[PDB]
Formats: C-alpha cells, structure tokens, sequence
RNA sequence: GCAGUCAAGCGUUCAUAGCGACAUUGCUUUUUGAUUCUUCGAUGUCGGCUCUUCCUAUCAUACCGAAGCAGAAUUCGGUAAGCGUUGGAUUGUUCACCCACUAAUAGGGAACGUGAGCUGGGUUUAGACCGUCGUGAGACAGGUUAGUUUUACCCUACUGAU
RNA sequence: CUCUUAAGGUAGCCAAAUGCCUCGUCAUCUAAUUAGUGACGCGCAUGAAUGGAUUAACGAGAUUCCCACUGUCCCUAUCUA
C-alpha cells in the first residue's frame, strides 16, 4: 500500500529552520503508516523500510530538482524491486512527472517468456522496457542508444554499473554488496542534460515479509544467520538433476520415502554433499558445516548462475525450463 | 549423584573421560555424544574428569538433527568398554561406549534404547529402565 | 483423544502435544530469568553508549547493532534460540527504547511453543569518563 | 588496595536491618611514582610446568550472633587459616573474558619463590619483509618470520645407609 | 571558483607479513576462540616495474581446521642393553 512521502511545499521561502522542520515532521508522520501498518498485518510480518532521517532527508533533494525520474530493477523478479505508491506519489507538484518505471538486465529470460510477460505490463496499460545494460509490442530488446534526469534503483540491481554502458568511464562506485552508492553525484554527461542519482533505499513490500524471496541483495547474505529459509528455498526449485549437473555431487536416492523430506530434499541432505564434497569440515568433529557452504552457493544463486524466474500472476507449476 | 538419581551406586572404573566421543543409544536423532564434563566429578589438578557406567554427564551432539546439536544438554551412559567389577567378583565389558540423551531430572527424551543395557544405571534411573529392552 | 491432565475437559490431538493451550499459556512460563526494563548509559554530547565494562559502540540511534549490544546485555535470551527480534518504535524525547523478543524454549516433552514477550529499554545520561578525563589535563604523552 | 570516627541523606512514615556524602586519622609492601644507597673484572632478565611452606584481610566447610531471619533461601557479623580451593576454548602472556562441573571454584608472600630444576612461546644481537620517517647510511619501545639455553665429582642442607 | 611551486591515490586490494585506536564491526567454525575464514573500510601510514591484482604446479616456508593415529595427556607401570 503507502510507501512513500510526499515533497511538501518549498514555497520559495525563508527559515531554514522551516525548511528542515517541515521535512523532518514528514519523516516522523511518513514513519508513523509504516507502525501502523506494522502490527496492522499479524504481529510478524515486516519488511526492510528504512527509518534513516539523514538518507530521508537526501532524497528530498533529488527528485524534484530532477523532475524526470527512472527505475532500476532485476529481471528475475520484477515485482518486489517495483514501487507500487511511487507511481502514484510522483503526480505532486502538477508538472512533468510520471516516472515510467523500466526494467533492467535482461539478458536471462528466453523467447516464449518475454512477450507473455511483456503482457503482464501491457495488459494493466503501464509503460516499461527492457534493457541489457551490461553489455506498442514490435520490440524485442532494444540497445544502449534508445531537463534533469534521476536514476533510482534497489541496492546493487546494477544500478552501479549501468552507467558503464552509457559513457563506459567508471565514473560511480560498484560492489556485489547493499551499502556502497552513498552520497548522491549529478553525474554530468551531453551538457544538454544533467544526471542524478541517489544513494539506495529499500520500500514497504508487505507481499512476502517472512517466508518471502528477499534473499537476492536485500539482506546481507555475506552476514546471515538462518542459513535453512534462505537455502531450502533454492532446494525447492532448481531441480535435482541441475545441482548434480554443475558441481558433479552425489546428493540422495531418496532414501526418506514418508512425509519427512520426499523428493525435492531440503537444506540438509545437499548442503553436505557439498561441503563434504569440498572437504568445508567444522571445529571439532568431522561434520559438514552448512551455514558456511550455504554462502558459497548462494553468492552464486544471486549473480545469475543459478537461474529461477517468476511464474505468471497465477499460481504456476513449471514456468522455467532449463 | 543425586540429580534424580534414586538411590547410591557402587564405585565403577572411570571408562570414558571428558573429549570421550560415545554412541548414542536411543531414538532421539543423534547420532554420538561428545562429553564435555562430569556431575558429581572431583577437582584435583590435572586430572580432567570421568564418567562411569550410569553416570550423568555433559553432552554435545556432534552428528545428527541439526535442531539438537551446537547446543550443551543432559546424557546419561549406559554403556561403556571398561571392565569394571560386580560385587559378586565378576568383572564385564560392553563393546561400546554408548549413552543417552536426557533431561536434568532423569527423563529420557526418546522412546526406546537400542542395544543393551547396565543393571547399574536402570536400578538407578527408572526412566531408562522403562524404554530399555535388554538389560544385560 | 487425550485430556488436558491439567484442568481435564480440552481433548486435543495426539500429533504430540502436552496439557491445554490456555493451561500452558496460563500456568507455564519459558522467559523467567530477564527483566522486562534495562537501564542503559549514553552521553550528551557525542551521544555514545556501551555495556557496563568495554568500549562505547558508537552507534547513532536506530542502528543495527543496537540488537547487537541489546543482546550482549547479560539476560537469558541468549540460552535459548533467539529469532525476530525487531525494532518497535519509541518515543525520542520521552527517552525510552522498545524492542519485542521471541525465543522458543522448549515445554515438557519435544513440544515446541512460540513465544511473543516484550522488553522496555530505558537510558540515562552519562558524561563520557573517557570524554571526560581527557577534558582535564593531567600527564601528557 | 584495605581499615576506623564524624553519616547530608537513600533505605514502605521507621539517621547504620543495609548502601552511601563531606571530610578526617591511619595501615600493609602483596601497586605505580621517587630516590640512586648495594651489583658495571657474570646476582643469568617474562610467563608457564613442578614442588614445599607460611600469612589472613575467610570462597567453601565447622560452631555461634543479628537481621523488612514464618518456613525455605539469602545478607551482614564473631572466633576460626585445621582441610580444600578445579577441568577447558582464545591468547606467549601475568591480567582478562567465556564454557562446564563443583561444597568452593578467596586473596597474597617466600630475592615481584623456583633456568648447574625444565621449557624457550615472548622480550633482547646478527639474516630478511611491509608501513611511516629520513636525501642517505639508518631509526621505530610498530607488525611478521627464522634464530646454540653450558658445569656439580666439592662444603653444607636434605633424603636414605653404615 | 580555486590555495600553495607541480599533479591531487585512477584501476585494483585490505585490521593483509602494511591498521595506532584494536580482542575494530557483522556472520560463521566451537560447549566456550584475543586465534582462523568470508565480508565492510575517511586506509594512524594500501597502491600500480620504489611494480598492483589474480594465479595451476612446486615448497625440510609461516598459519588454521578435519579423518586416521597414538603413553602428548588422564596416570602412571613394566622389560632389555
Ligand atoms: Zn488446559
Ligand atoms: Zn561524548
């Protein structure tokens, strides 16, 4: 539902004191729907809004002194990555808006996937395109070719590193981590325009707080702790035979036929065919460590090696195929 | 001794001290029991502790259902190697060193034991000899 | 088709389960041993806080790491699985911290049983000794 | 570091059942500082292993007394040092922290006990690497690595033997 | 716009044999770890042939963990020259 704050009134005034209470009072009652809706669904549930009053207060001098604003989102998942409010939040200060969200590396998805899901946003009438940024439907994926200008994204999306395939001059820093774009830089490039991005943030994505699919940069997998969500949720796609295919592992015959495991095992009998397959052994007894081997195949699910996408917006058996 | 224990057993050679790796004997999902310390032990200097047959010792599970282990508990042995001594002069000796997981006032925490088990530890704890087959 | 053996009248399942869950609720307690307020130390000048003996963490308010030292704080909480353990909010100037805790201890017998208990984090202020001390001018090196 | 007298006041109203001001007298060498008095033609310098004994400012044990001491459980207190006071992770470590048992896991001394008793991880030679300084040789009480530990057959003491 | 006479740490890497504070912070290994590994980095004082980064193989090189193994230890005993 509500995720983000509105920009109230700059007026072109005085009081700098004003200007900063006005904001900060906003910061204070945005945060107050955020505890609303926190015990509002159960008494668990609950995403990763940012209650940062300094990052807060950062982008509210960005969007609006950019007054053209774009998305960044992977294209394994699209819909979490999305901002649902912010659409309707950037319709404020009656002039050029409409951030038309787009998407971003898309160089995974196959033929018979794209357009039945480019029809996913052309049914609901929202605009949108692909783009491979690494290297109304006669498209298929368009090149690097096709006023101020924003640059929004999720944390290591790639926001970071599409700029390298626009003036390829490594101008912003990038990491495989959630944290390091900070400090907002109007990059300068084809002086007819002006380029600003901001540092990261991450919105109120009620749909799948617990058992969800976050685990792709939103938390750090390089610092987790729970090690049988954050893996078994791999086990349950990626069938048997792809595990056995890359790494080369014996993993089960399944052996446990009652309502213990079944087929598809869980974040216990593959993880120590790893670990035992690379000899990852604990301190004080021979035993496979998991939660340690879980972050050598997990580094690998995220970066795109290990491939699942998103079925239809109905609930759907098989939609990948390797 | 006296942590449920019901009445007060003869002295038994010490088998298995502490580091001791030992076989677990029931069906809780363990797999073997790496003892840590002793209760009732002795303090001398650079004598580590020892647990005899019916003992109750300090566990950690070093194989077996990840919900159970990295984590201190109860056990009790009933099983041990060492020959020690009955009163009537025999002298006898198991072929394993294997325990049991329990709570700290002398209830078992599985169903049932596998193998056989000490006269000296189910005269001393009824709850293992309910879920105990073989008693010698 | 057991009984509650504590009041009698619940029949419950036999999936493997123990006395009512209102008896269990009512009668048995799993987070006895922590008090429910903690007074903590913070400064009024570089606002930094510690544990009663170690170095201020530095963390500004709404930090991660406030878990982290509000977990180094010496309760029972670390004995027994610890999990969702979020922030709740609380008023700045009325000088309090909130913070739900969950652990699951176990019940009689292999019956695992949530929990949902709440903490209060209450703070005073300090000076800093080592802030301090170093305002004074004793020896220099 | 420890003790004693004044004890604002906190301790359900109930100055010491208990904790604590302002200070004030004053103790031990088991702490730093200060001195340079003894050793500069050899007092072998950290810690640990081992082993013995002594002190009490008592952690437990025994016997007593008082408590917002019903019982239970605790606290304080008196004589009291007869007996005991651990196993382990990390660290060279003394110190520290943590796990676990335990009646308890108290503090200290004997040339800061103890190298012809051991070890040599550390410091403290020469080799060599990094960082900082320096034009440079070279410096760093900064980090890292490698690096010879000697003699008793004498006197006494002690243990045992004539 | 600039200030010192020049330029102003780029790609990369990191509590690293370079990091004082420092037993840095987070996670993990452990019953417990000032150790070890992975990640973070305003880095006292990293850094590009005063060479940077990665590297299969090799190493009487330094360091950590595991399986096996054992009188290293619990805790000592015995035999031979
Ligand atoms: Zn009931
Ligand atoms: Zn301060």
């Amino acid at each position: 539902d509500l995720i983000v704050p509105r920009r109230p009134e700059w007026n072109e005034g005085m009081s700098k004191f004003q200007l900063d209470r006005q904001e900060k009072e906003a910061f204070l009652e945005w945060r107050r729907k955020l505890a609303h809706l926190q015990e509002s669904n159960e008494d668990l549930l609950l995403t990763p809004f940012e209650r940062n009053i300094e990052v807060w207060k950062q982008l509210w001098r960005v969007v609006e002194r950019s007054d053209l604003v774009v998305q960044i989102v992977d294209a394994r998942n699209p819909l979490l990555f999305r901002s649902v409010d912010l659409e309707r939040y950037v319709k404020e200060s009656d002039d050029r808006k409409a951030n038309l969200l787009l998407v971003n590396k898309a160089d995974l998805l196959t033929k018979k996937q794209r357009i039945a899901w480019a029809k996913y946003f052309i049914s609901k009438n929202i605009s949108f395109t692909f783009y491979s940024a690494l290297r109304v439907m006669e498209k298929v994926k368009i090149l690097s070719i096709d006023i101020n200008i924003g640059l929004v994204g999720y944390p290591n999306v790639g926001k970071s590193s599409t700029i390298n395939s626009l003036v390829g001059a490594k101008k912003v820093s990038v990491s495989s981590t959630p944290g390091k774009t900070k400090h907002f830089q109007t990059i300068k490039l084809s002086d007819s325009v002006m380029l600003c991005d901001c540092p990261g943030l991450v919105f109120p994505n009620f749909a799948y707080n617990k058992g969800e699919l976050v685990c792709n940069g939103v938390l750090p997998i390089d610092q987790l702790r729970d090690y049988i969500g954050p893996a078994g949720l791999v086990a349950e796609r990626i069938p048997k035979y792809y595990i056995e295919a890359i790494y080369g592992i014996h993993i089960q015959t399944k052996s446990r036929d009652e309502g213990g495991n079944g087929d598809i095992p869980t974040a216990q009998e593959l993880l120590v065919a790893y670990a035992r397959a690379r000899g990852y052994m604990t301190q004080g007894y021979g035993s496979a460590d998991e939660p340690r081997a879980s972050r050598y195949i997990l580094k690998d699910y995220v970066n795109g090696k290990l491939l699942y996408v998103n079925p239809p917006p109905h609930l759907e058996d098989d939609t990948p195929y390797t | 001794s006296g942590n449920g224990a019901q009445g007060t057993k003869f002295r038994i050679s010490l088998g298995l001290p502490v580091g001791a790796i030992m076989n677990c004997a029931d069906n809780s999902g363990a797999r073997n029991l790496y003892i840590i310390a002793v209760k009732g032990s002795g303090s001398r200097l650079n004598r580590l502790p020892a647990a005899s047959l019916g003992d109750m010792v300090m566990a950690t599970v070093k194989k077996g259902k990840p919900e159970l282990r990295k984590k201190v508990m109860p056990a009790i042995v009933v099983r041990q190697a060492k020959s020690w001594r009955r009163r009537d002069g025999v002298f006898l000796y198991f072929e394993d060193n294997a325990g049991v997981i329990a709570n700290p006032k002398g209830e078992m925490k599985g169903s049932a034991i596998t193998g056989p088990v000490g006269k000296e530890c189910a005269d001393l704890w009824p709850r293992v000899a309910s879920n105990s087959g073989v008693v010698v | 088709t057991l009984l509650c053996c504590n009041c009698g009248t619940p029949i419950d399942g036999s999936t493997g389960l123990v006395m009512c869950y209102d008896c269990i609720k009512l009668t048995v307690d799993i987070t006895q041993g922590i008090p429910r307020e903690a007074n903590i130390s913070f400064c009024r000048n570089c606002e930094r806080f510690l544990q009663p003996p170690g170095q201020w963490i530095r963390a500004e308010l709404e930090s991660r790491e406030l878990l982290a030292i509000c977990l180094r704080r010496l309760k029972g909480l670390t004995k027994v699985r610890l999990v969702d353990a979020s922030f709740i909010w609380t008023e700045p100037h009325s000088r309090r911290i909130r913070i739900k805790l969950t652990v699951q201890g176990e019940a009689m017998t292999n019956t695992i049983i949530q929990q949902t208990f709440e903490v209060e984090y209450i703070v005073i202020a300090m000076q800093c000794p080592d802030c301090a001390r170093s305002y004074t001018t004793n020896t220099w090196r």
